């Protein structure tokens, strides 16, 4: 695993990792955090039916 | 929703 980071990185609001290759991401329209689709359990197909995504934290 | 798919290697 690489040491250090990319200063121009986006971190998943759930797992806290960087973006990798061929990953599906989704953004909360309220807090504007990004999430691995795998981490919030949303597929591209499902996300197609989502008008405005609201993350678990904002949904409380 | 605001989504994105990253590229391959
Ligand atoms: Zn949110
Ligand atoms: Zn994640």
């Amino acid at each position: 695993g690489p040491l250090g980071s990319d200063h121009g990185e986006t971190l998943c609001g759930a797992c806290g990792d960087s973006d990798g290759a061929d990953e599906f991401w989704i953004c909360c329209d309220l807090c504007e955090k990004w999430f691995h689709g795998k981490c919030v359990k949303i597929t591209p197909a499902r996300a197609e039916h989502i008008k405005q995504y609201k993350c678990p934290s904002c949904s409380n | 929703a605001r989504t994105k798919q990253t590229a391959r290697k």
